[PDB]
């Protein structure tokens, strides 16, 4: 509740920078990579 | 309603520092990973 | 053609420029959202100063050279008739959607995918609203009428008429009942005429069951009233469109008298025509003569001698209103006039409002009719304008409520519920759909935040508290303090917005967002 | 570009700055004229052949052109004083300017919409009016003379009317209907039965 | 003492050609988002401040009218294509822009424009030959000018109520368009009537026009129900014992005079009814009710009559039978009489329905639908309307080629293959033209939000083997056989578009200098 929820949401959104940078440097589509990772995480936690 | 006056303007300095730090971070970002781009200085 | 002084944007700055223009347009009325929205000063080119917070009025009077802003304003002009009171909310929602689309594009999402995802999110939000809607008409007729009156009073209270707004709400409800039937549950605003003038007070409002026809009866000696004649069959109206004069040349005329023979011939012709017309009127049995055109001096004298008050220059729509109210028919000519086509009305008398000395003529039925006129008065032009706007808003709200029994509650509670549902559904759909749903939910979050800001509350804390209350405990109608309220949970405060109104707001916002996003190239020529 | 004909909406910051400061500046035109010991102000025409000096706040406000829309709005709203009382326009303008200045100072200390400021001003005005009503005194001593004057006025007004049938009776009725109320004299407190 | 150039000169040679190429590139970029049904719209504000948002290429070109001479030539060619064909204007502009882009590097390398134009002409010839080869016109492959229409109708009715029974409705839909002028097709010429009763598979196809019962006066079922040599004649206002039109109110104070007047009018009507027979009108139709006297006379004379015919039905019947409408009986002429092979009343649905059959020369037809409920017949009618529209569109251009870039991919592949056997300088131009032809699928994918690079690579890999109908699927991002999905474009339209684009390219590239005179 309060500003804490918004700041935590912003922190979580910022946490996705690392995979985005890895996808960009690897020549892969950032959106595709992040969507596939999130979809696969429905079953896995860290191995994907 | 009534809140803090905020007479001073530390926001200018804070935003300038944030902009400089973000520029440096963006410059360093492209080197992440095995396929990271090389930097020449 | 007109290549010089031609500007265009495409490929690099088109999307950013369009989104920034839309945001700038929205910021004009963003602070005016809600009943306590801040007012804006609008000044005519002649120097007339007016104060109002109506977003539709602010945008309608604003002209600009920006193409995206012009398109947004034009769309809002058309939407003003569809909803009226939701223009500011739709504009704000569209601006928030465009702001989110900016970030989505910055992430590499094509505009078409953004539009499709926004459409899907709007569908999901409408489904959630339908699921969470409540029925008032299906619960109790007394409660339904109470809610209609409450909505009318809420609409009226934002203006100066709040002192005695009950009369306006009652008149609006009576007009809706008289004009609207339950077969279609749609109010025909064309049959609800809005008329008024500066003067009097807010208590002079009156609902008329027919046309006004504030005419001077042409001849000074012509009687200004048509009495029921002590219990007679009301007043018989001669609905005519042919002018009450003989045919005349259109080139020279100058039918002067030079000798006895010409005088005799011209008098014979003119008197024969006038006598034919007046005899037809008398045989028809009409008590009052109504013509689409004026009357000649001889016609006026004959009507005065026969005690036949005359009405001059009645418009086609006025003639249709006369026919509807009096159950009559329009007769093209005098020769076609008969008792079988005359209309009947209770009386045609002069009515005084407050201190007004005009003594305007009004046609009254005193019975249920399919056409009515909402008469509005006030001590100032601003009062009259605000009263008319509030009456229009109340009529639209009543029409929406009657059309669909499902209703939602204001104060952003519906927006918060839709945002929560969209956020929950976003994690279930993979791909660009997740980003689109998250953006749509964030855009929906804008409305409650704007309302809180306009009310002096912190949008962040207010929105977080609303989400917590609507998620951890249960789904309810909890909004922001738009007005002075003891607490939250509008459900107990009786702040109700029609379900159809909210659905139309969401659909129009989505359509406007698609229209702005789907334009990827703008070309404007010079000016002469 | 928005609107046109030199009538365009100003930036929010500058718009609010104008709305407050320009409206407050109207008081400075009449602040020096407040009270019987006020100063004089010189109004000069373009030709300089019709310049005059006056200490009337209403004349100063209505004669000096005001380009800022906020000043126009303030003057138009304050004009109600002339119709209601016909005097004290200077005091109304000065008080409005001071209230606007205080509200501007509060906003500079809060940077939040003045709706709460409006509510606070409403409450303070209600309290001040209640105190003023409490502090008022009555000079209506010898109410018998006032009743006689009311009877005479009623008789004067009833002339040439249908009520002239019993002038004294109707004058007494009218005088009683006002005197015996011991409060508001509005027509809503007086009922007329027509039979 | 008069100067037109105001002392301003201009260069000539490859520089002006490159400037024209740049102008064409600007025009192509401007019109790029409008390509394809999924393309974006363009907002244009005229000198009068009128704002128009549209996606059609012709409207955009008319509103813009770029003053640049190369852009003027492109606009003129696009307008010519739109006027002569009306389809492919945007594609023509895009192809011309792409060809101009490809020509730029050749000019930069010193290649004369004449060689480029000759190579483009040769590539156009090869592309036309390959499109003609790819064009589908088959009989023995279970498809033809009629069987293909049946397949299209079945596809249109797919996932519908009558999908399982499409085997019979496809024939009706195809015959509806084929039963009238094949060079002039119109949906308004294919009517549908709903008759309750019977199975949906029992629906009847009527070559002529049919309508429900409209006669409800004396003599019903007392007149012939079948005609082998019918004569259809529409008489406007007679068929009554008393005049209906242009009549007057007559008041008579004596019984004898009124009776005499009525008898005279009846005798006049008797003479008119006799003349009706004398005119050889075996079928009498009218939009107004027919009296008992006329029906009795016609029944006694073996003549069929039916009044209260709706205007649309009467007009359709007249057009199908080739007759006309006569104001009076005395003015009936033989040239106004229509004839069909057989006219009869159908008893399906516990009611008699009039229909004209065996009239191949009819300009319109009617479909008779059967079913157990009105809702089922309504669904059948909707499916039949969809199938009729689809088959009409298919028949308007029977010569078809695979759509969704399949034709472009095939032409590009063929040109690339030929370039290996055209050894010489023309190889570069052939390869450039083949690459340019691939712009259409690229821009279509880009406007649709698809991954243009991946889709193009997959399409190129796939087209090298298998069928020649592989293209881009715009419903779900993928590639596949568009022809199997019933997605195609006219071959003639594509050929005309390519010809127009190449003509524009040759015209613009053939200009070395432009001179403008003040005026």
């Amino acid at each position: 509740e309060g500003v804490q929820a918004f700041i935590w949401q912003e922190f979580a959104s910022a946490l996705e920078v690392i995979p985005t940078t890895l996808a960009e440097n690897a020549g892969l589509n950032s959106i595709k990579v992040v969507t596939e990772l999130r979809s696969k995480h429905e079953n896995g936690e860290l191995n994907d | 309603n009534a809140t803090f006056k905020n007479k001073e303007k530390p926001q200018e300095v804070r935003k300038a520092n944030i902009i400089a730090a973000r520029s440096v971070a963006d410059a360093i970002r492209t080197s992440l990973g095995p396929k990271g781009m090389d930097k020449m200085i | 053609k007109d290549q010089g002084n031609k500007k265009r944007q495409h490929g690099l700055e088109a999307k950013k420029s369009h989104i920034l223009a839309a945001r700038s347009v929205a910021s004009i009325i963003k602070t005016s959202l809600g009943p306590r929205g801040l007012d804006k000063i609008l000044i005519s080119p002649d120097g007339e100063i007016t104060i109002t917070n109506d977003g539709a009025t602010i945008l309608s009077q604003m002209e600009l050279d920006n193409e995206i802003a012009k398109l947004l304003v034009q769309l809002s002009k058309s939407q003003d008739d569809e909803i009226g009171d939701g223009t500011t909310g739709v504009v704000v929602l569209a601006s928030a959607l465009l702001d989110q689309a900016l970030e989505l594009i910055q992430k590499g999402i094509h505009p078409i995918k953004i539009a499709n995802g926004f459409d899907e999110a709007a569908k999901l939000a409408i489904s959630k609203l339908e699921e969470t809607c409540d029925d008032i008409s299906a619960s109790n007729d007394e409660l339904f009428r109470d809610f209609l009156l409450r909505a009318a009073k809420t609409s009226l209270g934002s203006k100066i008429v709040s002192k005695d707004h009950d009369r306006f709400a009652e008149m609006a409800v009576e007009a809706v009942i008289n004009v609207m039937d339950k077969d279609r549950k749609d109010v025909d605003f064309d049959l609800i005429k809005m008329q008024g003038r500066v003067g009097g007070s807010i208590s002079d409002s009156k609902l008329i069951n027919g046309v006004i026809l504030d005419k001077d009866f042409s001849h000074p000696q012509m009687p200004k009233c048509v009495l029921p004649k002590e219990g007679s069959d009301g007043v018989k109206l001669a609905i005519l469109t042919c002018p009450f004069e003989p045919p005349k040349p259109k080139t020279k005329h100058k039918l002067d008298i030079s000798s006895v023979e010409e005088y005799q011939k011209l008098q014979t012709y003119e008197q024969d025509k006038f006598k034919e017309m007046i005899d037809d009127v008398k045989k028809a049995g009409a008590d009052v003569v109504i013509c689409q055109w004026g009357f000649d001096d001889e016609a006026n004298h004959l009507l005065l001698q026969n005690d036949l008050p005359a009405v001059r220059w009645v418009g086609g729509q006025e003639l249709e209103h006369i026919a509807i109210s009096t159950n009559g028919r329009i007769v093209p000519r005098f020769q076609d006039l008969s008792k079988d086509k005359l209309g009947t009305c209770s009386r045609i008398y002069e009515q005084e409002f407050g201190t007004t000395k005009d003594r305007m003529l009004i046609i009254e039925q005193s019975k249920e009719t399919k056409t009515v006129t909402c008469f509005v008065r006030g001590s100032n032009k601003m009062i009259v304008d605000e009263a008319e706007r509030a009456l229009h808003d109340s009529l639209c709200v009543v029409r929406n409520l009657v059309k669909d029994s499902r209703v939602v509650y204001g104060g952003g509670a519906a927006e918060v519920t839709m945002s929560l549902a969209v956020s929950e559904e976003a994690d279930k759909q993979r791909g660009i759909d997740q980003y689109a749903f998250r953006g749509f939910a964030q855009a929906l979050d804008t409305i409650p935040m704007t309302l809180a800001e306009n009310s002096g509350l912190d949008p962040i804390g207010t929105l977080s508290t609303l989400k917590s209350k609507q998620l951890k405990e249960k789904i309810s109608n909890i909004g922001v303090d738009c007005l002075g309220y003891g607490s939250n949970d509008m459900k107990e405060l009786f702040v109700v917005d029609p379900f159809i109104g909210k659905k139309q707001q969401i659909l129009l916002a989505t359509q406007l967002c698609r229209m702005i996003l789907k334009i990827d190239n703008v070309i404007i020529s010079g000016k002469d | 570009q928005i609107f046109g004909d030199q009538v365009t909406e100003e930036r929010a910051e500058n718009a609010r700055l104008s709305a407050f400061v320009g409206a407050i500046a109207v008081g400075d035109l009449v602040k020096s004229t407040l009270g019987p010991k006020g100063m004089d102000k010189l109004l000069q025409s373009a030709s300089s052949n019709t310049c005059m000096v006056t200490n009337d706040g209403a004349t100063i406000l209505k004669s000096i052109p005001l380009d800022n829309p906020a000043a126009k709005v303030l003057v138009n709203i304050s004009k109600v004083q002339d119709d209601e009382v016909g005097d004290g326009t200077t005091s109304v303008t000065v008080l409005s300017a001071e209230l606007l200045r205080e509200a501007e100072k509060l906003i500079d200390q809060s940077k939040i919409h003045p709706q709460t400021i409006i509510e606070g001003y409403r409450l303070a005005s209600a309290a001040a009016l209640d105190a003023l009503t409490k502090a008022a005194v009555d000079n209506s001593h010898d109410k018998t003379m006032f009743r006689e004057d009311l009877i005479h006025i009623a008789k004067t007004t009833l002339s040439s009317k249908i009520l002239s049938q019993d002038k004294d009776h109707f004058a007494e009725l009218a005088t009683n209907a006002i005197l015996r109320l011991k409060g508001s004299t509005n027509l809503e407190h007086i009922q007329i039965i027509k039979i | 003492i008069v100067v037109l150039k105001e002392g301003t000169d201009a260069s000539q040679g490859k520089g002006q050609i490159i400037s024209n190429i740049n102008a064409c590139v600007a025009v192509q970029e401007a019109l790029k988002p409008t390509l394809g049904p999924l393309g974006s719209d363009i907002l244009i504000v005229t000198s009068n401040q009128k704002t128009t948002i549209s996606n059609d290429g012709a409207t955009i070109l008319k509103l813009l009218d770029v003053v640049h001479p190369a852009a003027k030539t492109l606009v003129d060619i696009s307008r010519a294509q739109d006027a002569e064909v009306g389809d492919g204007t945007t594609s023509v502009t895009i192809l011309a822009g792409e060809l101009m882009k490809e020509a730029k590097p050749f000019l930069e390398e010193g290649i004369s424009s004449h060689l480029i134009m000759k190579g483009y002409r040769k590539a156009v010839s090869l592309a036309v030959e390959k499109i003609n080869e790819l064009a589908v016109d088959i009989t023995s492959e279970k498809s033809s000018g009629r069987e293909l229409l049946e397949r299209c109708a079945r596809t249109a009715m797919s996932s519908k109520l009558i999908h399982n029974n499409a085997d019979f409705f496809v024939k009706m839909c195809v015959d509806a368009v084929l039963s009238l002028d094949r060079n002039d097709l119109d949906d308004k010429l294919i009517g549908i009537k709903k008759i309750p009763g019977g199975a949906m598979e029992e629906s009847l196809f009527i070559n002529g026009v049919a309508f429900k019962k409209t006669f409800s006066y004396a003599g019903f079922e007392q007149q012939p129900k079948k005609f082998n040599n019918p004569k259809i004649l529409s008489l406007n206002v007679e068929l009554e014992l008393k005049a209906e039109k242009d009549n007057a109110e007559v008041r008579v104070e004596h019984v004898e005079d009124y009776q005499a007047i009525v008898d005279a009018e009846w005798q006049l009507i008797f003479e008119k009814l006799r003349q009706v027979e004398e005119t050889g009108a075996n079928i009498v139709l009218s939009k107004l009710p027919i009296g008992d006297l006329a029906t009795q006379f016609f029944a006694d004379r073996n003549i069929f009559c039916a009044g209260r015919v709706s205007a649309d039905d009467m007009n359709r019947v007249i057009q199908a039978v080739g007759g006309s409408i006569q104001s009076t009986t005395s003015d009936i002429k033989p040239e106004h009489l229509g004839t069909c092979a057989l006219f009869e009343e159908m008893q399906i649905g516990s009611e008699r329905y009039n229909l004209f059959q065996g009239c191949p020369q009819a300009k319109t037809c009617t479909l008779l639908l059967r079913g157990g409920a009105e809702q089922v017949i309504a669904e059948v009618e909707r499916s039949l309307h969809d199938a009729i529209m689809i088959v009409k569109r298919a028949l308007q251009n029977k010569l078809i080629v695979a759509g969704g870039g399949a034709t472009e991919m095939e032409v590009s592949k063929c040109l690339r293959d030929y370039s290996k056997t055209i050894a010489g300088k023309q190889q570069m131009i052939i390869n450039a033209f083949a690459k340019a032809l691939e712009v259409i699928p690229r821009q279509l994918c880009e406007n649709a939000g698809f991954d243009a690079i991946e889709i193009l690579n997959k399409l190129r890999l796939a087209h090298s083997k298998g069928e020649k109908w592989y293209g881009v699927v715009f419903e779900t991002e993928n590639i596949g056989d568009n022809f199997a999905k019933f997605v195609w474009e006219p071959a003639l339209v594509k050929i005309n578009a390519l010809n127009s684009a190449t003509e524009a390219t040759n015209l613009i590239l053939s200009v070395d200098e432009t001179i403008t005179n003040k005026g």
